[PDB]
């Protein structure tokens, strides 16, 4: 058999732009604002939050169709 | 007229599996009129017969009984006392009756090899099964359709071409004993086939891996000196799976009786390819 | 036309050293490669059960 | 097959084979698979990297192609590690404002 | 033929130039890297400053070695001029090796080096040194290469006098750092009637010449010359931008905020040094005797702006597609 | 017209910089094989080959604005969009001829998938008439298209080393009966000699 | 490692040999798009 | 011939295989489930 395994990268993928090393810095500034407002998203929605349970929390229940939710002893 | 047979066929697929399996290696007695006292100084060959040109005829086993103290101690010998005593109808092919033309390649006993100078079991008891090379389609009794090694053979263009002119046409191409020695051990192939018919990527992969054999040679119209289109030959063996489908099982250099490594061969091919698959980019810049 | 055959060469060959030694070697990495992919298809498929339900319940 | 069968067969693979064609040969249609087949060689082939081969003599290279990959781990080291401080922030903020309002 | 290896830069626009009207040459093929579309456009819009005649011109792009080579072969007179671009290019030393060794290697009749020292690559350690060994190696593959050393070229076929005369005119400021050592300029045009000197003499048992125009200047007082000519006034480090940067240096900032050929000509400007060896022969011994003197040739109120214009706005960034 | 100038330096610079490129791209398309013949481009190095084919369509295709080019310019740029157009039609005829060559390959893979030894479930003895006219029909074509490469000698030899290999293998999966004498009528004039 | 897989089923399967080059490097560029993917949402 | 960053190219290659095997196999985040009734208890 033949040894193939390897970490090393491939050729094909290994070529640069014209203008200089490829698009990192300008792809990880992207990168970094985009986790930047996603997780401060997350953050804000997690931390400030509580449980209020009391009457005014709860609403008369309907149907699909609009109408009061009863359901009979049958 | 004809219909949709796809239920029968598979069905007779089927079935025609199972009881192969069930009454594999089919045998026929060529004389049944023989006392079990006689058979006793006999030797027992087993020899593959089929014949696709006649339509009601299906592979099978034979059996002939020879006292091998009438004929020399060979595979090719004793096929052809079979056929010249018993059944003159056998098929095998047979130039050099020296193991140089390669044409007597058969599968000798669970071994591919030139007929003609290998020796068999001489124990009475154990028989000896002669069949044609394994993964080749079977032309008549031992002969095989060889046509595809030779078609591969071709496209290797195994011919001398040089990109610069001789300097004065009265003198032969200069090179030394060592650029001679190069090559030793590497152009006596007698493209007898019995190395590719037991590597395995060639099994699985006929057309578009090229044998042990014919990249062997490659190898050898690579390495010889004369030669100017090294770098052309590598680039055009080193298309698809011509060559990189070689898993260096190694069995190419056990089965050649000739007694070469074609293995060694392929491996140094491969790394000529690697490295030129590298320098077309280190070189060029 | 009748279509023509042959006789599988890993059916008629003695065995060989060689064919085991480079077998061995690509049947440890099939195994380990199907090991691998075999454990996660199996945890996907136990993780993809249902709750245990009552005795003779509908629904 | 039976031949009836093979008119039917012949004429289904016709449809096939037509129907294909004319989706992938039509003007707009041919002009959308053409786009986006070089978007996505774009993308595979020239997706940021931080490895490249370099065939520039040390005078021919950029400061900026010997320290990318510096910039960037400082760039996503830094958004985690402040995103941590922020998270932190928050919650002692969120402790701290639901305590002064009750209990 | 003629192949002219790295023939885009402004002095090798000259030399072609001078070349073309000159007859002969059945073919010239100018072959370069063309980095960006920007130095492709500029070369084939000086194209059209041209009196047709017989002479064919063609275009090539060494992209890789192979292409060099396949031009080569195709040639049997070779006329490189080194170069006149920095970072994101192969090199200016190793283009030269390569270009003497297939030469030598498809036998050519005669290769003629053009070193320009305003192109050299000064932005590197020992960058004169640097030059001379790369120029040394090429001699030592080829031996009868000719070599031709340039000393700072004026008129409209230069690299460092047009890009001040640029930066004049739209008053630029210039980070001058100028080096003691004093200048000798040559028109472009007696470089290219000695480069046809050297193409069609043949013989030349002597194979080393320097092109260097009588009439010595200081830094200071050339660009004193080229602001009276062309009617504005020097901006000598008027930028605060680059006293803080100060492009002499190599750092991220420094190459990320300018662009690189006023990087490299303010650091020839800072490292210029004489060319002249005593292995040189001046170009009076080829016959060019009536060399065109500097100071004559920019006289005060000689030179027009609007020859050197260029786009300011977005349209600017149009070079950078 | 800001817009316009830099939709003409982009066509310029795209167009200008790949036609030099098209040379290459070509003879290593022509270097390989029919069954993948962009197969080094995958695999091996894009030579900017997706930007060729990709470009080329915008250079038949997007308007020009001559009053932004120079003579010289122009010249240049008609002489490199001619180039890509040639490259164009290069590739749909290497892919015409590719994808006649796949064609050829489905009818020997139905064959050998029928010889197959694990093929225990399909294993059918003779040859049935849809995949004899199939190979009929396939071996004309080839046949006409061979004579009607006879003006490129290279093409030519390139069509048969590729295309009729598989032919070849085919005639050498079944037996010389049956229909066999007619099927491979036109094939037993050249052809099979040369694969021998 | 992709390479090696599509390499076995080639040399392997007799049915898979239908597929071409380019069927390969589609199915590789669509496998590297969900395993980035699925790197990407697993942390999300 | 120069690769720039090799050793990252190398280390985040092993870094996403890794990453990928242990979210796909999840080899590390067992289920006890079925050793529970193994298991001792406690209070
Ligand atoms: C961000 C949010 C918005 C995203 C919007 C995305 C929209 C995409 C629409 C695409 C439409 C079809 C496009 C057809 C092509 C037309 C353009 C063209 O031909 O190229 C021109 C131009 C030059 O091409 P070229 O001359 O042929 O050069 C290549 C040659 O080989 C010659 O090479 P060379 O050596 O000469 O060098 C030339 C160099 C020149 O290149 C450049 O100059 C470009 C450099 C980068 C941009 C620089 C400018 C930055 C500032 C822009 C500011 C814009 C402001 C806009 C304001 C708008 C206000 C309204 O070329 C390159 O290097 C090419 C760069 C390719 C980058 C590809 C990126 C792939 C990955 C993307 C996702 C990454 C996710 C990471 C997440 C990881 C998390 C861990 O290239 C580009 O325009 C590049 C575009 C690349 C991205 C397109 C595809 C994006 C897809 C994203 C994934 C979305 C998936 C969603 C699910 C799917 C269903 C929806
Ligand atoms: C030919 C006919 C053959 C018929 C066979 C029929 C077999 C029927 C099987 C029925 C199902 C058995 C399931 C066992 C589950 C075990 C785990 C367990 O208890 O989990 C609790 C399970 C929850 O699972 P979980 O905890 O979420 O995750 C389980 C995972 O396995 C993860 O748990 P873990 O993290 O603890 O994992 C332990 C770790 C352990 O791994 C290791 O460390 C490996 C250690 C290996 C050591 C081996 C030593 C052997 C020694 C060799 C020596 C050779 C010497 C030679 C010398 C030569 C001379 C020199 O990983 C593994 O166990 C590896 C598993 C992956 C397998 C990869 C290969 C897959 C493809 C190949 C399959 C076999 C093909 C054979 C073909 C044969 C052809 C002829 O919940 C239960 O309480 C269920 C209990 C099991 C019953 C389930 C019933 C389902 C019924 C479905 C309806 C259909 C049924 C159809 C039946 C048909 C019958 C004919
Ligand atoms: C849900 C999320 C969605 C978003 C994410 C998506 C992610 C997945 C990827 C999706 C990929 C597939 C996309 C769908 C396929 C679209 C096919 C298509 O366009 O069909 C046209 C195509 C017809 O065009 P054709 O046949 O190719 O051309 C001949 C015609 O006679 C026409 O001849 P003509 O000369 O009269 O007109 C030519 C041109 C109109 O000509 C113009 O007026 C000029 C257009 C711009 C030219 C390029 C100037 C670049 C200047 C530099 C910019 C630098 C920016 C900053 C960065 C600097 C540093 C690098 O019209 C086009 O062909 C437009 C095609 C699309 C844009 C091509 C330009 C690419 C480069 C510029 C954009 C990318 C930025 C690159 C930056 C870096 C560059 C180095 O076929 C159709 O008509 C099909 C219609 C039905 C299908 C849907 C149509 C959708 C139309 C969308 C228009 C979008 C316009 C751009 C918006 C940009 C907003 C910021
Ligand atoms: C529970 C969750 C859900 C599970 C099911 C999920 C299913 C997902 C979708 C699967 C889609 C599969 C089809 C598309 C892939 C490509 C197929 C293809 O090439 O098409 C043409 C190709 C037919 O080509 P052809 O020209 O007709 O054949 C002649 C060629 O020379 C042939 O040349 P070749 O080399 O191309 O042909 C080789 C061919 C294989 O085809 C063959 O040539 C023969 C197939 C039958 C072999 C049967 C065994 C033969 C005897 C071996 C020894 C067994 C000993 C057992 C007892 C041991 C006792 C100690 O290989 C394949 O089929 C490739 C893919 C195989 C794996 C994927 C399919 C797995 C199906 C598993 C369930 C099957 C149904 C239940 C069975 C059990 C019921 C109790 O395949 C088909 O059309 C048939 C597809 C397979 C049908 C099922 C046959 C049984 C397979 C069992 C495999 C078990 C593996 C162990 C793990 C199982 C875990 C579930
Ligand atoms: C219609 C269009 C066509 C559709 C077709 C169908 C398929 C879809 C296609 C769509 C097009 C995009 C497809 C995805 C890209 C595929 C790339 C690919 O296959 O490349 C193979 C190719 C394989 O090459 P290879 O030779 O095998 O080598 C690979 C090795 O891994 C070698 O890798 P490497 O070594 O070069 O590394 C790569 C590099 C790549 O990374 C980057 O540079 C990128 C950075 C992230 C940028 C993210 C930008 C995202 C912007 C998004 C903006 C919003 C978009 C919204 C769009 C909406 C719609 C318009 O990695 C790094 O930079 C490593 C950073 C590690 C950081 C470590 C942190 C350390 C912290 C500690 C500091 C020190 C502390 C010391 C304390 C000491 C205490 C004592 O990959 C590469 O070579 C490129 C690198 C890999 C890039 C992966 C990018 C994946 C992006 C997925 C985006 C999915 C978006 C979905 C959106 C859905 C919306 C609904
Ligand atoms: C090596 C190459 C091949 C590799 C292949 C890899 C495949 C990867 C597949 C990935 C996706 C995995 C999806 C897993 C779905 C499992 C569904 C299933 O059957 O689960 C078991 C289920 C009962 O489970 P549950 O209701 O949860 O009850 C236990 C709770 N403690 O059971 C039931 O409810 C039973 C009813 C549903 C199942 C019906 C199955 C019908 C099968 C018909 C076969 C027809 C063909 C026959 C061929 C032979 C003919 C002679
Ligand atoms: C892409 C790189 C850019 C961008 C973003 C800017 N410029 Fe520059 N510029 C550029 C090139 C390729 C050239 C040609 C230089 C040469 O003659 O070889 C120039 C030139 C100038 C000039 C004239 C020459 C000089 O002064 O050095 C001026 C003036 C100039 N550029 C100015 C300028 C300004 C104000 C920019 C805004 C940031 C700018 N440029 C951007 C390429 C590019
Ligand atoms: S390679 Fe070996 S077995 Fe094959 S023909 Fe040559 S000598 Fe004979
Ligand atoms: S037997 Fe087979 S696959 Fe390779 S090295 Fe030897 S050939
Ligand atoms: S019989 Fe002569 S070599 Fe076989
Ligand atoms: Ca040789």
């Amino acid at each position: 058999a033949r040894l193939w395994w390897t970490l090393d990268p491939s050729k094909y993928y290994l070529k640069q732009i014209s203008s200089g090393g490829r698009n990192e810095i300008l792809f990880t500034v992207l990168g970094v604002t985009a986790a930047y407002w996603y997780f401060g998203n997350k953050r804000c929605e997690h931390y400030w939050r509580r449980q209020i349970d009391n009457c005014q929390s709860w609403s008369r229940a309907q149907n699909i169709n609009g109408n009061n939710l009863t359901v009979k002893q049958y | 007229a004809e219909s949709n047979d796809a239920t029968s066929i598979c069905l007779e697929s089927i079935s025609g599996t199972i009881k192969g399996l069930q009454k594999a290696n089919y045998v026929v007695e060529h004389n049944p009129n023989l006392t079990s006292e006689e058979k006793k100084h006999l030797k027992q060959f087993l020899v593959y017969r089929y014949n696709p040109a006649d339509p009601h005829d299906q592979p099978k086993y034979v059996s002939y009984w020879c006292d091998i103290k009438k004929f020399p101690p060979m595979f090719l010998d004793a096929i052809l006392y079979i056929k010249n005593e018993l059944d003159p109808t056998l098929s095998i092919r047979r130039s050099c009756r020296e193991g140089i033309c390669g044409s007597c390649a058969v599968n000798c006993d669970g071994l591919h090899t030139l007929a003609c100078i290998s020796g068999f079991n001489r124990d009475l008891s154990k028989p000896t099964i002669i069949t044609p090379l394994g993964h080749m389609f079977i032309l008549k009794d031992l002969v095989v359709d060889m046509t595809n090694f030779y078609a591969q053979y071709k496209m290797i263009e195994p011919y001398l071409k040089r990109k610069t002119p001789k300097p004065d046409a009265n003198k032969e191409y200069p090179q030394s004993p060592e650029q001679r020695a190069l090559l030793d051990g590497l152009y006596e192939c007698v493209l007898c086939a019995a190395c590719s018919t037991s590597c395995p990527s060639y099994w699985w992969h006929p057309d578009r891996y090229l044998g042990p054999a014919i990249l062997q040679q490659a190898y050898r119209w690579i390495v010889d000196s004369r030669d100017e289109y090294t770098q052309e030959r590598i680039e055009r063996i080193a298309e698809d799976v011509r060559l990189d489908d070689c898993q260096q099982i190694g069995m190419c250099s056990f089965t050649c009786p000739k007694g070469l490594n074609p293995q060694l061969s392929l491996k140094n091919l491969m790394d000529m390819v690697k490295d030129f698959r590298q320098k077309r980019i280190e070189q060029e810049v | 036309m009748r279509t023509k055959l042959y006789n599988a060469a890993y059916f008629l060959l003695n065995n060989n050293e060689s064919f085991g030694h480079s077998f061995g070697i690509r049947l440890k990495i099939v195994g380990l490669n199907t090991w691998i992919v075999g454990y996660a298809v199996s945890r996907y498929y136990f993780s993809s059960l249902r709750v245990k339900a009552a005795q003779d319940e509908r629904f | 097959m039976n031949h009836s069968c093979q008119k039917v067969f012949e004429g289904f693979v016709s449809a096939l084979y037509d129907t294909s064609y004319f989706f992938r040969n039509f003007g707009p249609f041919k002009a959308t698979i053409h786009y986006a087949t070089y978007a996505n060689y774009l993308a595979q082939n020239w997706a940021p990297r931080v490895s490249y081969i370099e065939t520039s003599t040390p005078a021919y290279t950029l400061a900026k192609n010997k320290y990318a990959v510096y910039i960037v781990y400082g760039l996503i080291g830094g958004a985690l590690i402040h995103n941590y401080m922020l998270d932190n922030k928050a919650a002692q903020k969120s402790q701290q404002y639901y305590l002064k309002h009750r209990d | 033929s003629l192949l002219v290896v790295s023939g885009a830069n402004k002095v090798g626009q000259g030399i072609i130039r001078g070349l073309h009207s000159s007859g002969k040459y059945e073919k010239i093929v100018v072959a370069d890297v063309f980095p960006k579309y920007y130095y492709l456009e500029r070369y084939l819009r000086f194209k059209d400053t041209l009196t047709q005649n017989k002479t064919k011109l063609e275009e090539v792009k060494l992209t890789d070695k192979t292409d060099l080579e396949s031009a080569i072969k195709k040639a049997s007179h070779v006329v490189y001029v080194t170069h006149d671009y920095y970072y994101n290019v192969p090199s200016k030393l190793n283009l030269i090796k390569h270009t003497a060794t297939l030469s030598r290697s498809a036998g050519v009749k005669r290769l003629v080096n053009v070193t320009p020292v305003e192109n050299d690559h000064y932005g590197e350690s020992q960058a004169v040194l640097a030059a001379t060994q790369s120029e040394n190696e090429a001699r030592v593959a080829f031996p009868g290469l000719v070599e031709l050393k340039t000393d700072l070229t004026f008129g409209q076929d230069s690299t460092v006098v047009s890009e001040l005369l640029t930066r004049l005119a739209y008053g630029k400021s210039i980070y001058f750092k100028p080096s003691a050592h004093r200048i000798s300029p040559v028109h472009t045009l007696n470089v290219a009637e000695a480069t046809q000197r050297i193409l069609e003499n043949n013989s030349l048992q002597n194979l080393r010449y320097v092109a260097r125009g009588t009439e010595s200047f200081d830094w200071n007082t050339i660009i004193s010359t080229l602001a009276a000519a062309i009617g504005k006034n020097a901006n000598l480090n008027q930028n605060p931008l680059e006293n803080i940067i100060s492009p002499l240096s190599d750092n991220i900032v420094s190459q990320t905020v300018h662009h690189h050929h006023y990087l490299n000509l303010t650091r020839f400007i800072n490292q210029y040094q004489e060319p002249k060896q005593t292995e040189h022969h001046e170009l009076t011994n080829l016959g060019v005797n009536n060399l065109v003197k500097f100071s004559e040739f920019y006289k005060p109120n000689s030179v027009s702006t609007q020859d050197y214009q260029i786009k300011t706005g977005l349209s600017h960034w149009a070079h950078c597609l | 017209s800001l817009v316009s100038l830099f939709k003409n330096t982009f066509l310029k610079s795209r167009v200008i910089g790949l036609s030099f490129q098209a040379q290459r791209v070509m003879a290593q398309m022509a270097k390989t094989d029919f069954e993948n013949p962009d197969e080094h481009f995958l695999l091996n190095d894009a030579m900017k080959y997706n930007e060729l084919v990709f470009y080329g369509r915008l250079a038949e295709n997007w308007s020009i604005n001559p009053e932004l080019f120079g003579k010289a310019e122009l010249a240049k740029y008609n002489e490199a969009k001619q180039t890509l157009i040639d490259f164009n039609q290069y590739h749909a005829l290497v892919q015409n001829l590719h994808e006649f060559y796949w064609e050829l390959k489905t009818i020997y893979l139905e064959l050998s998938r029928g010889v197959a030894t694990s093929n225990f479930h399909n294993k059918r003895e003779v040859t049935h008439s849809i995949i004899e006219s199939d190979i009929k029909n396939s071996i004309h074509k080839y046949i006409q298209l061979i004579d009607d490469l006879k003006d490129y000698p290279e093409w030519q030899h390139k069509v048969r080393e590729e295309i009729g290999y598989y032919a070849h293998m085919i005639y050498t999966s079944v037996n010389h009966d049956g229909n066999f004498p007619e099927i491979f009528k036109e094939f037993n004039k050249v052809d099979s000699l040369y694969y021998f | 490692m992709f390479k090696e897989l599509i390499h076995i089923f080639r040399t392997y399967y007799i049915t898979f040999r239908y597929l071409k080059k380019s069927n390969i490097n589609f199915l590789k560029n669509l496998s590297y798009t969900l395993i980035a993917y699925y790197l990407i949402i697993n942390f999300q | 011939l120069p690769i720039r960053n090799i050793q990252f190219a190398r280390y985040h290659y092993l870094a996403a295989v890794t990453v990928f095997t242990y979210f796909a196999t999840r080899c590390c985040l067992l289920d006890y489930k079925k050793y529970y009734p193994l298991a001792s208890v406690k209070k």
